[PDB]
C-alpha cells in the first residue's frame, strides 16, 4: 500500500517501510542483490516450510581490500 | 622563421554540472476528473480507455527515471574502502573524500552542493520516492573515487596492491607529450597548485548558490506545470458552476448531465496537455543522462584525447561528486604559460645530408641550435641519435648549415 | 493579425566575423591557438605536424610541398565550380524552412 | 605471404552542412482566437490559462 | 485545437534542431581546433584539417 502508514489502512505479514505498508513479506536483515524493486532501497525476492517472499535492504556490492605501500 | 615555446605551466581545476533524473509522478484519473461523484463517474464510462493510457505513460516515465540513475551510477563491481593512510605525493583529498559521520571541520563538497540546491493528500496526484537513496549514491561515488585514486590503471580486474600516486601522475603526463622527468622535478609545486585550486573551488562554491541553475530549472519547471494543472480545476469552461454539487442541486438531470459533460471535456484536455509536455521533457532528460554516463565512462575511468570534451587544455584526470538529480565533475587540466620567442628551421645540412628531428623542433639561441619538445623548453645538443636522416640538401626549402655531433668518435679515440 | 517573427540576436555580419576570426587564428597560429603566444608558426610546420599525426614522416611533405599545394588548390577550385553550378546542393536547410 | 603498399597519395576536400537554428515566432493568442471582439474574449476568459 | 496542434509540432521540431546544434558544436570543437582519430567522423580518410 503505497504512501500509507500501517496504523490505519490495514484495519480499514504486516510491516512498515518507507515505501508504504507491505503485507505478506517476511523481513530479514541480510543484504542481497536487488531482484524485485520496491522503493527507497527496499528490494524483495522469492527465496526458498515457509517458502515465502522476503524483504531486505539492497546491497551495493562486495567489498575489496587492497594492501598499502609506497 | 619564428616559433614560440612554453617555459612554464599551471594546473587548473574546473567544474561541470549535468542533470540526470526527474521527479516521479502518478495521477489518479477518476479522482481528478470527477472527485467522488457517482453521476460523473457513470458519465465518464462512455470514453473508453483514456485514463488507462495516461496512467501507462506516467508509469513508463517513472520507470525510465530509475533506469537513467542506474545507468549513470552503477558502473562499479566492487566497493573500495578509503585507505587509512592519507600520505600521497603531497595531495590532500580531504575535501572530496567522505567522512562516516562527517565530524571534521572540513565539509565535503557534497554538503555544500546539497545545501546550495536546497537554498496533496486530497488531490488525485501522487509522488513516488526513488529506488536509490542519497546515501547509496554517495557510497557509489566515494567507492568509484577511492578506487580510481588507489588502483590507478588497474581499477578493473584489480589486484591487492596500490600504485603510488606520483607514478600515475607521471603516466598521465606522458599521456599528453611531456616527459615524466618534468613531474619528478617539481612535484611539490604541482601539489601546491592543485591544493590551491581545490581551495579556490570550495570557496567559490560556498560563496553563492546561483551556479546550480541547470539543476534548479528542472524543479522550477516541474512545479510550475503541476501548479498549472492543479489551478485548472477552478474553471467553468462555459458551464454554470465549477462545483459538481452545485450543478446537481440547482438543476434537473437532463441539463446537469450536459454541464458535467462540458466540465469532463475541459479536464480531459488539461490532463492530455500536461502528460504530453511531461513526455517530451522526459525524452530531453534521458538524452542528458546518456551524455552524463558517457562522460563518466570516458573521462573518470581513463584519459581522453578529445579536444574540449573534459574542459579546456589537456586532460589529466577528473573526479565525480553527487548532487540532487545530477552529477558534478572536477576536471584537472594542464595549461602552458610564459611563452618565449626563438628561430626555427625544418632541417639541418650536414656534409651532403639532411637531418630531421625524431621528435620536437629545431630551435636557435642566436648562436647554438637545439632540439626540444613542443610543450616545454628543454634544449639538448643536436646528436646523430636525435636526428632522423633522409635525402640531401637540395629540395628542402629553408634548410640550414650546421654541425651534427657523434659520441662514437671520442669514445673510439680514447 | 496575431503572428509576429522576431529577429535573431546575432546578425549575419557578426557570424561572418566570428568565423573569420576563428579561421584566421587557426591558420596564423598553430598548436598555440588559445594562449596568446602571438608569434606566427609557419604553415608547413603545422602540415608536417599533422603528417606525423597520421603516421607518415614529415620528410615526405617537405619533399613534395609544391605538388601538395597544387592538389589542394585544384580541390578548392573544384569545390567552387561545384557550388556555382548546382544551387540546390543545400537541401536540409531548405527542408527546415519549407 | 603477399602485401600491398601505396606509392602515391592524393589530397581530398569534401563538405557537409548542418542546420543550427529555427525561425523565431511569437503569436498573439487572444487576438488570434477572438479577432478583437469583447463578446468572444469574455467567454474565452472562462477557459482558464 | 488548431493552436495546440501547432505548438506541439513546434516543440518536437525544436528538440530535433537542438540535437543537431549539439552535434555541430561538438564537430567544431573536435575538428577545427584539433586533429581527430575517430574514423569517418571528419569525412572519409585520414583527417588533416
Ligand atoms: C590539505 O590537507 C591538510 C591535512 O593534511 C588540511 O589541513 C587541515 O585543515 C583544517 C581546515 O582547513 C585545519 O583546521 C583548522 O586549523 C586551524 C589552525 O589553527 C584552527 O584555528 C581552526 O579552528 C581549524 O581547526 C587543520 O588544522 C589542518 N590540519 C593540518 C595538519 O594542517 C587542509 O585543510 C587541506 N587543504 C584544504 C584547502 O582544506
Ligand atoms: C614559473 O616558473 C618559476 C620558476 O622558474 C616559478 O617561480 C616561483 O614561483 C613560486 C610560487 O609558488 C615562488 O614562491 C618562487 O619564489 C618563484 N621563484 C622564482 C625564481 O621565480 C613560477 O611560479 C612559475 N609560474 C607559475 C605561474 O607558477
Ligand atoms: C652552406 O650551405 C650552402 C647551401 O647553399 C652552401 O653553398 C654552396 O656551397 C657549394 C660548395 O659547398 C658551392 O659550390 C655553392 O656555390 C654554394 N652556393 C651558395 C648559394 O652559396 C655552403 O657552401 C654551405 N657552407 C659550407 C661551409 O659548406
Ligand atoms: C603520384 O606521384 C608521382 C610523384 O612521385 C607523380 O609523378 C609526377 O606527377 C606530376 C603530376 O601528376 C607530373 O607532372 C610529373 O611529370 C610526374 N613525374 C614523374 C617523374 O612521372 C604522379 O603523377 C602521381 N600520380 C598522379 C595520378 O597524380
Ligand atoms: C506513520 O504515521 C505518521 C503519523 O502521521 C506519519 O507521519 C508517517 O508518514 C506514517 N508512516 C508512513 C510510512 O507513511
Ligand atoms: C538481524 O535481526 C535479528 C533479529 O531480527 C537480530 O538478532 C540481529 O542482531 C540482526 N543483525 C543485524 C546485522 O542487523
Ligand atoms: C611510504 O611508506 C614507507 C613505509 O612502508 C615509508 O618508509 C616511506 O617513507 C613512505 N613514503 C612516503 C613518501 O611517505
Ligand atoms: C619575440 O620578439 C619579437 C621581436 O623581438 C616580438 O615581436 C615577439 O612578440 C616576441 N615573442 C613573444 C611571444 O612575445
Ligand atoms: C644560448 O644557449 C647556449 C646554451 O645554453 C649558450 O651556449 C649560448 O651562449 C646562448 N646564446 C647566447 C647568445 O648567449
Amino acid at each position: 500500500y503505497q504512501g500509507v502508514n500501517c496504523t490505519e489502512v490495514p484495519v480499514a505479514n504486516v510491516f512498515q517501510t518507507r515505501a508504504g505498508c507491505l503485507i505478506g513479506a517476511e523481513h530479514v536483515n541480510n543484504s542481497y542483490e536487488c531482484d524485485i524493486p520496491i522503493g527507497a532501497g527496499i528490494c524483495a525476492s522469492y527465496q526458498t516450510a515457509s517458502q515465502s517472499i522476503i524483504a531486505y535492504t539492497m546491497s551495493l556490492g562486495e567489498e575489496n581490500s587492497v594492501a598499502y605501500s609506497n | 622563421n619564428s616559433i614560440a615555446i612554453p617555459t612554464n605551466f599551471t594546473i587548473s581545476v574546473t567544474t561541470e554540472i549535468i542533470p540526470v533524473s526527474m521527479q516521479k509522478v502518478s495521477v489518479d484519473c477518476t479522482m481528478y476528473i470527477c472527485g467522488d461523484s457517482e453521476e460523473c463517474s457513470n458519465l465518464l464510462l462512455q470514453y473508453g480507455s483514456f485514463c488507462t493510457q495516461l496512467n501507462r505513460a506516467l508509469h513508463e516515465i517513472a520507470v525510465e527515471q530509475d533506469k537513467n540513475t542506474q545507468e549513470v551510477f552503477a558502473q562499479v563491481k566492487q566497493i573500495y574502502k578509503t585507505p587509512p593512510i592519507k600520505d600521497f605525493g603531497g595531495f590532500n583529498f580531504s575535501q572530496i573524500l567522505p567522512d562516516p559521520s562527517k565530524p571534521s571541520k572540513r565539509s565535503a563538497i557534497e554538503d555544500l552542493l546539497f545545501n546550495k540546491v536546497t537554498l496533496q493528500k486530497f488531490n488525485g496526484l501522487t509522488v513516488l520516492p526513488p529506488l536509490l537513496t542519497d546515501e547509496m549514491i554517495a557510497a557509489y561515488t566515494s567507492a568509484l573515487l577511492a578506487g580510481t585514486i588507489t588502483a590507478g590503471w588497474t581499477f578493473g580486474a584489480g589486484a591487492a596492491l596500490q600504485i603510488p600516486f606520483a607514478m600515475q601522475m607521471a603516466y598521465r603526463f606522458n599521456g599528453i607529450g611531456v616527459t615524466q622527468n618534468v613531474l619528478y622535478e617539481n612535484q611539490k609545486l604541482i601539489a601546491n597548485q592543485f591544493n590551491k585550486a581545490i581551495g579556490k573551488i570550495q570557496d567559490g562554491l560556498s560563496s553563492t548558490a546561483s551556479a546550480l541553475g541547470k539543476l534548479q530549472d528542472v524543479v522550477n519547471q516541474n512545479a510550475q506545470a503541476l501548479n498549472t494543472l492543479v489551478k485548472q480545476l477552478s474553471s467553468n469552461f462555459g458551464a454554470i458552476s465549477s462545483v459538481l454539487n452545485d450543478i446537481l442541486s440547482r438543476l434537473d438531470p437532463p441539463e446537469a448531465e450536459v454541464q458535467i459533460d462540458r466540465l469532463i471535456n475541459g479536464r480531459l484536455q488539461a490532463l492530455n496537455t500536461y502528460v504530453t509536455q511531461q513526455l517530451i521533457r522526459a525524452a530531453e532528460i534521458r538524452a542528458s543522462a546518456n551524455l552524463a554516463a558517457e562522460k563518466m565512462s570516458e573521462c573518470v575511468l581513463g584519459q581522453s584525447k578529445r579536444v574540449d570534451f573534459c574542459g579546456k587544455g589537456y586532460h589529466l584526470m577528473s573526479f565525480p561528486q553527487s548532487a540532487p538529480h545530477g552529477v558534478v565533475f572536477l576536471h584537472v587540466t594542464y595549461v602552458p604559460t610564459q611563452y618565449k620567442n626563438f628561430t626555427t628551421a625544418p632541417a639541418i645540412c650536414h656534409n651532403g645530408k639532411a637531418h630531421f628531428p625524431r621528435e620536437g623542433v629545431f630551435v636557435s639561441n642566436g648562436t647554438h641550435w637545439f632540439v626540444t619538445q613542443r610543450n616545454f623548453y628543454e634544449p639538448q645538443i643536436i646528436t646523430t641519435d636525435n636526428t632522423f636522416v633522409s635525402g640531401d640538401c637540395d629540395v628542402v626549402i629553408g634548410i640550414v648549415n650546421n654541425t651534427v655531433y657523434d659520441p662514437l668518435q671520442p669514445e673510439l679515440d680514447s
